[PDB]
């Protein structure tokens, strides 16, 4: 009784025509039961040999399972609406919960009609000579492209009629699952599920007989004052099928939303083949620990309480040991929403500052996502620290409103290059050159107090001679001194004032700047008429 | 909705173009409350209608409040399909030089002219919801929708006939249209100013702001330090200046301000500047006061606008179409947010630079940001007052040389 929605392949592509491999008695017995119930349901129906399309079709357990990558890959795309999948810690306290599951989700959802043709499938001839069925869907197929958007759809515009009428009561759905939440007496609010219930039945949607505080919603359990995720638990199996490889990087996709540090890539590159849904397939040692180390996250118990919107939002961040970064989100002192870990060090250099701002920005993108507000943060880096490292940085920076809390290891800038040459301090013109042919290169300085020198150097590029004709200049110059280079290289990565970096050259190049007291880097262009750059250039040359 | 009665234009997209397929980006539970009320009044009213998931386009959707507004308007990001729009088939030249401009929102005008139906598909929005506790709410636009630079293009004949009346009463007025915006110029005093703008408003409301002045805009030329006394540091700065300034005028030398650099000196040693050096830089400072050559608008190219950060405030913009030839220089301070807030100020230097380069060549710029995308796309849109959203791009390389200052 619900409207279709409409459905159109992809252009220029016609529907799907795989071949049936035919399968034992058994499974084939198994299929034809299963099928036949499904056509005494008006899911399926039985179809001419008009229709030239063909959906493979198998049976594992008994259970049917039907392979529409081939279809999904014709069908054309559908704009995914949510951004996301709904958190616990957004949840307001509810004096009375129910959690509804929609039973036959997909099979009760009716198809566009003209794309029908497409759903075809045949169950294999088991033989003396006895005829194979030839179905096809009239509602939405289970592994479909379009079902699940279509069904949520759906779903929506059955539920609003409802929603309009009960203001009283919320109703969050996604999935098989339907919240709903409320504050009235209980009895009004049972009185409000029956009645969804029979608003969802008049449309050919049923909900199989939660009531019990353990409130099994999307993998959560929303206990009165406090949610507790499910521990999600892997197969431990010798050998994997495609389709099990399929759905566990379903279950792990999904996973990936609450936990963090879950990955599916090695995983996911076990996808790209041409195999039907049953063969064997060989597991790489990569997939190995992907799903080993995944496996042994998942065993961490993540919990968290209710939001009051009367309060606001305090995340609290702190350091920890290679560029991971701990944050707290809660209203009441150590009673947490949401904690987690954020784990980003540049693959090129960078600052503890830089990856400070990194984790509020995302915290608060994920904060917008929740709760729709931004938290007032408590950060382990003090007022005039932050205050010198925004307004002495080159770049537009900016963090809300926060607090500083006393939180070690607390955020420091390490070293501060100056504004202005440094007067009585040593000029250091520096330069470096090398030859890709013969690997050899020479790195020096020279000094208006005459002192110069040149280094030879093996396994350097010329990039890297002018990064250690500034480390030379650092090393044999006093706690003040002035640095003149022709490589906007080597100075653009000393302006992006780094403290860490993959490079250990750079990295003794930000120590000896931690240990000065005063360093002055100024840019003079390369070939031109110019004092001391010309001469360490002649030298390096 | 009913099926409007005037009459609607075929409109198409660009040749092999598809239409956008843009993510909605998480909204603050006020933005989605206040998109929530406007946009159901909207399908009320018949502007726009609901669609399910069969449409694979999407465009993002907010809210806004203009300078001293206290009323949310709905903001929808249409710059990836006004770029896959088909252009249309004139700038007036003489908006610049009025004295007074105010500019007024007649974007509500287009709510009452019909959307192409087959082009209707491509103005898909969703509306996100708080957590995800429901799934977002999709509307499609069966009228011309503000931000669409198809809407103006569209609305223009309707929009003469209104302001006929007002057009040949006054023909010492200038009117330019551009996206939901009207601007209207003249170089009268201001109390009649507020009174011919009040006339023509009242004007529009017979068939149903924010002020400028542009002849007070000022330039920001290249300037040299000239001092009396000199030291090494002084005049290598000034050297790497000039060697930057001769790319755009190619008279640029420096070699004799270079001679006195000779030897290895300390960067703080004074240099007495020599009898050619001192003529050399003179004359390297009247060349920087001729015009550059080759510089002209092309109004079939983009405009580009640079912004850099000088601190305390105060931020050094350049609008050009191709690298060192620049149509206007400029600076700016002391403006909201000043010495607290880098992501505000350069917001509001964004929107004052594209209101400018609407004023002077009638239309936005694109822009290169000093700032890390993540950190514009994480604060921008708290801070933006206007109805247009101009294209942007962000520079991560730290500048060796302000070279405006
Ligand atoms: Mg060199």
């Amino acid at each position: 009784p619900i409207e279709t929605v409409p459905v159109k392949l992809k252009p220029g592509m016609d529907g799907p025509k795989v071949k049936q491999w035919p399968l034992t008695e058994e499974k084939i017995k198994a299929l034809v039961e299963i099928c036949t119930e499904m056509e005494k349901e008006g899911k399926i129906s039985k179809i001419g040999p008009e229709n030239p399309y063909n959906t493979p079709v198998f049976a594992i357990k008994w259970r049917k399972l039907v392979d529409f990558r081939e279809l999904n890959k014709r069908t054309q795309d559908f704009w995914e609406v949510q951004l996301g999948i709904p958190h616990p810690a957004g949840l307001k306290k509810k004096k009375s919960v129910t959690v509804l599951d929609v039973g036959d989700a997909y099979f009760s959802v009716p198809l566009d009609e003209d794309f029908r043709k497409y759903t075809a499938f045949t169950i294999p001839s088991i033989n003396n000579e006895t005829p194979g069925i030839r179905y096809q869907y009239n509602v939405l197929p289970q592994g479909w492209k379009g079902s699940p958007a279509i069904f949520q759809s759906s779903m929506t515009k059955i539920l609003e009629p409802f929603k309009k009428q009960n203001p009283d009561i919320v109703i969050y759905q996604y999935m098989d699952d339907l919240y709903v939440g409320s504050d009235l007496e209980i009895g009004q609010h049972r009185t409000k599920i029956e009645e969804l219930r029979q608003h969802l039945l008049r449309w050919g949607l049923t909900t199989p007989d939660q009531k019990e505080p353990p409130f099994l919603w999307m993998g959560y359990e929303l206990h009165p004052d406090k949610w507790t995720v499910q521990p999600i638990v892997l197969p431990e199996k010798d050998s994997w099928t495609v389709n099990d490889i399929q759905k566990l990087v379903g279950k792990l996709n999904w996973a990936s939303q609450i936990y963090p540090g879950i990955k599916v890539r090695q995983l996911s590159k076990l996808l790209r083949g041409t195999k039907a849904l049953t063969e064997v397939i060989p597991l790489t040692e990569e997939a190995e620990l992907e799903l080993a180390e995944n496996r042994e996250i998942l065993k961490e118990p993540v919990h968290g309480v209710y939001y009051d919107p009367s309060k606001d939002l305090i995340a609290e961040i702190q350091k920890q040991g290679q560029g991971q970064w701990t944050y707290q989100i809660y209203q009441e002192p150590f009673k947490n929403l949401k904690t987690g870990k954020y784990a980003r060090m540049r693959g090129a250099h960078t600052n503890d500052v830089k990856q400070l701002t990194e984790a509020v920005q995302k915290i608060t993108t994920e904060s917008i996502v929740i709760w729709g507000k931004t938290p007032k943060f408590k950060l382990p880096i003090q007022k005039e620290t932050w205050e010198t490292w925004w307004t002495e940085y080159w770049q537009a920076t900016w963090i809300p409103e926060w607090e500083f809390v006393n939180t070690p290891p607390l955020v420091k800038l390490w070293y501060q290059l100056e504004k202005e040459p440094i007067v009585g301090a040593e000029t250091f013109y520096v330069d470096g050159a090398a030859n890709r042919e013969t690997k050899l290169g020479k790195a020096g300085y020279v000094t208006n107090k005459g002192r110069q020198k040149v280094v030879p150097l093996t396994n350097t590029t010329n990039q890297k001679t002018e990064l250690q004709a500034i480390y030379l200049a650092l090393q044999d110059s006093g706690l003040e001194v002035n640095i003149v280079t022709d490589s906007q290289y080597a100075l653009g990565i000393i302006q992006a004032q780094p403290d860490k970096s993959e490079s250990e050259l750079v990295n003794q190049i930000i120590e000896q700047l931690i240990k000065k007291e005063k360093v002055y880097l100024a840019w003079v262009p390369a070939h031109k008429g110019i004092g001391g750059n010309e001469q360490v250039d002649k030298l390096v040359s | 909705g009913p099926i409007s009665p005037i009459e609607t234009v075929p409109v198409k997209l660009k040749p092999g173009m598809d239409g956008p397929k843009v993510k909605q980006w998480p909204l603050t539970e006020e933005k989605i409350k206040a998109l929530v009320e406007i946009c159901t009044e909207m399908e009320k009213e018949g502007k726009i209608s609901k669609i399910g998931p069969e449409n694979p386009y999407n465009t993002p959707v907010f809210a806004i409040k203009k300078k001293d507004s206290t009323k949310w308007r709905k903001l929808v990001d249409f710059r990836e399909l006004n770029k896959r729009t088909q252009d249309f088939w004139p700038h007036p030249a003489g908006l610049k030089k009025k004295k007074s401009v105010t500019v007024l929102d007649v974007g509500d005008a287009y709510f009452s002219v019909p959307l192409d139906e087959d082009f209707r598909k491509y103005t898909a929005f969703t509306i996100p919801s708080i957590n995800n506790e429901t799934p977002g709410i999709r509307y499609q636009y069966n009228v011309l929708p503000q931000g669409w630079k198809g809407s103006p293009a569209i609305f223009q004949s309707s929009m003469t006939k209104i302001l006929e009346p007002f057009k040949k009463q006054n023909p010492d007025i200038v009117i330019y249209q551009y996206m939901d915006d009207l601007y209207v110029g003249s170089d009268l005093e201001i109390g009649q100013h507020r009174t011919k703008i009040e006339e023509l408003r009242q004007h529009l409301l017979r068939w149903g702001g924010y002020e400028l002045h542009p002849d007070k805009w000022t330039v920001q030329p290249i300037v040299l330090p000239e001092k009396d006394s000199w030291t090494v540091n002084d005049i290598q700065k000034l050297v790497g200046k000039l060697n930057w300034a001769s790319q755009i005028y190619p008279g640029i030398k420096v070699r004799q301000l270079s001679k006195l650099l000779r030897g290895t000196k300390a960067l703080t040693e004074v240099i007495p500047l020599t009898e050619e050096a001192e003529l050399e830089l003179a004359e390297n400072r009247e060349i920087l006061k001729e015009p550059v050559h080759g510089v002209y608008y092309d109004p079939s190219k983009d405009l580009i606008a640079e912004i850099q950060k000088q601190g305390q405030g105060q931020w050094t913009y350049q609008i050009y179409q191709e690298p060192f030839k620049n149509l206007k220089t400029g600076k700016y301070a002391r403006m909201r947010g000043a010495h607290t807030n880098d992501v505000k100020q350069l917001t509001e230097a964004v929107q004052k630079i594209t209101t400018e380069s609407i004023v002077i060549w009638g239309k936005t710029p694109k822009f290169k940001l000093p700032i890390q995308k993540e950190t514009w796309e994480t604060w921008w849109t708290e801070y933006w007052q206007a109805t247009w959203i101009p294209e942007w791009e962000f520079v991560n390389t730290p500048p060796l040389v302000k070279l405006w200052y």
